[PDB]
RNA sequence: UGAGUGUUUGUACCACAUGUACAGGAUAGGUAGGAGCCGAUGAGACCGGAACGCUAGUUUCGGAGGAGGCGCUGGUGGGA
């Protein structure tokens, strides 16, 4: 992860002026700032939500888990199950995959190729995430913070907020990511559940960006600290 | 810790050496002491990454001298692809309504190969072959408008190649029983194909080490360029 | 705060204009209906 | 502008050890081969010591004894 020359400004008020920053790999940086500060829009350049003005953001090819600071809810009649499941893209393509037979049938001789090449990238993508996780996900809840099964199917919307913060943790260790982009991992939590989160960061292998608050949260997982500055627009 | 048998095969091959093509075959042909027909295979480690979607790679190669053991073939069809299969005399034919018969009868077919519209009905059935991998797969060919090509290239030992999740891809190559030239000849065949199937982004040496090896036999290696 | 800015027609990406804008009057990028001269037709600029 | 020693280190071979989610008989790393495989060159069962351990068992060394087991087979599981 490197930007050079980082440039945004939303209409009048700007985040970042000619800011640069590199993050070597298997690197637990611990972002830092007050309110505002840009820690969120730092992740969206990321993940290409936003686009600098002007800079250069590079970002590695491998897969990025995010975690929301706000929980998504597309629909108020989602179930947790539901939510849960759409981590992983396992449900996507397999509705695309069945329309893909759908048309092979309609289609004789004219779109065979293209339709052929994208069925098999489908079956390879399907089997790289192995639909064996249907069983995975069932019991990583009961590993993960001990998430009771009444919850499982429960609207998602009704749960607490507490809850809600196990659920959305949960979904990002369910897409089975390479880099962890954590924004505010312990917002509702308790103090039970915040050990979990803690010794699961602690050990995880790979790099983990954590947007946090909580200095003690901080101090316990983190090796490099990146602080955002609100006044002088930099890294 | 190692029976004898396999003691005196280790000292016959040299670990440090990574011998030709002929002598590796020869080599391998001595190695196995184990008395029974075993299959000589054959295994590659690109340096392709599979984890990333490019870089795997999942085809099928038809073997000359073949694999030395027949292979069933099971294959799905309706009208004129039945007549096919029936003209190529393929083991097992089938429709949508025996693939449920399929499932759990006709099994240890080696390869089920099914017609682009097949696939559809197939689907549903190919969900069970998933795991055991029998399931056709357009990039492999064993879905194809023609399914007396797939069964006269599954009789003479077509094989299919699939990379394991560390890079490493396993074949055979044929049986102890063919002479060792028909096994350098096959594995030229399989070196071929994996050259042609080498992806865009990958980068450096291709192969990283081949190995040539009996099922009773140790790995012996076997130089690149031979 | 007065700028100087350029507006880019959105279908040829060809920076076509120059004008100015007071930036705390119109916090977001400026769009009008300007005449395209590459493609010879009316069409919409947005600043960049 | 060359010799050694030691220490802390990065790389690369070579030795080893570990693989416990659910169900599953149970400690299931993946892929390929796999009907045969191993053992008087000392097998099963047994006793202890040691390591792991998620405490369930796993791995390993030794003591005696002396010839047996394992696999395919079987259902489970996505995976035997
Ligand atoms: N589309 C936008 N339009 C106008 N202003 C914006 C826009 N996006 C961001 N801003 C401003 O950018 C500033 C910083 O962005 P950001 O939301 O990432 O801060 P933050 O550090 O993540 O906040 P917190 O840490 O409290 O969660 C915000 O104060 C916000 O007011
Ligand atoms: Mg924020
Ligand atoms: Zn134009």
């Amino acid at each position: 992860m490197r930007g050079q020359k980082m440039n945004l400004t939303f209409g009048l008020e700007e985040v970042y002026e000619d800011a640069e920053f590199h993050l070597g790999d298997f690197d637990k940086v611990g972002i830092v700032g007050v309110n505002g500060a840009g820690k969120t829009t730092l992740f969206r350049l990321l993940l290409r939500e936003l686009k600098l003005d002007k800079g250069k953001i590079t970002i590695g090819n491998s897969r990025i888990g995010y975690l929301p600071q706000e929980i998504i809810i597309m629909d108020e009649k989602m179930t947790v199950l539901e939510f849960l499941a759409e981590g992983r893209p396992i449900k996507k393509m397999e509705t695309e995959l069945n329309y893909i037979y759908e048309k092979l049938t309609v289609v004789d001789d004219d779109k065979q190729d293209r339709l052929l090449k994208r069925m098999g990238w489908l079956q390879e993508q399907l089997e790289y995430f192995d639909c064996y996780e249907a069983e995975s996900i069932l019991l990583d809840l009961v590993d993960s913070m001990q998430i009771d099964f009444d919850l499982f199917d429960q609207p998602i919307s009704e749960l607490s907020g507490g809850q809600k913060s196990k659920i959305s943790f949960a979904k990002v260790l369910y897409s089975k990511p390479e880099i962890l982009l954590l924004d505010q991992p312990t917002n509702h939590l308790d103090s039970s559940t915040k050990e979990f989160v803690t010794k699961y960061l602690k050990s995880y292998r790979g790099s983990v960006l954590i947007i946090s608050h909580d200095i003690d949260f901080l101090n316990q997982i983190i090796d490099k600290i990146m602080y955002i500055d609100k006044v002088t627009h930099k890294i | 810790k190692k029976s004898k048998k396999m003691q005196e095969a280790l000292k016959k091959v040299d670990a440090t050496k990574a011998y030709s093509v002929e002598e590796a075959v020869a080599l391998a042909k001595d190695t196995n002491i184990a008395k029974f027909d075993a299959t000589v295979e054959v295994a590659y480690k690109l340096n392709v990454d599979p984890k990333k979607a490019d870089q795997q790679i999942r085809g099928a190669v038809v073997l000359p001298n073949g694999t030395g053991k027949t292979q069933t073939v099971l294959v799905f069809a309706k009208g004129e692809k039945a007549k096919e299969a029936e003209a190529a005399g393929a083991d097992f034919v089938g429709d949508d309504d025996m693939v449920a018969k399929i499932q759990g009868g006709w099994f240890d077919f080696d390869v089920v190969v099914a017609t682009p519209d097949m696939m559809a009905t197939v689907g549903k059935l190919g969900r069970v072959l998933g795991p055991k991998g029998l399931m056709p797969n357009p990039k492999t060919g064993t879905v194809t408008m023609d399914v007396t090509k797939a069964v006269e290239e599954v009789k003479a030992g077509k094989v299919t190649y699939r990379v394991d999740k560390a890079g490493n891809i396993h074949v055979p190559i044929g049986k102890v029983s063919f002479d060792n030239e028909k096994l350098v000849e096959n594995f030229n065949t399989i070196n071929d194909v994996l050259l042609k199937a080498k992806p865009s982004t990958a980068k450096g040496q291709y192969i990283k080490n081949i190995s040539v090896t009996t099922t009773f036999g140790p790995g012996i290696h076997v130089d690149q360029a031979s | 705060m007065r700028v100087n800015i350029t507006l880019e027609c959105t279908s040829c990406k060809e920076r076509n204009y120059l004008t100015n804008k007071n930036k705390r009057n119109n916090p977001d990028r400026l769009e009008k209906q300007k005449y395209c001269p590459r493609e010879r037709k009316v069409t919409l600029h947005r600043e960049t």
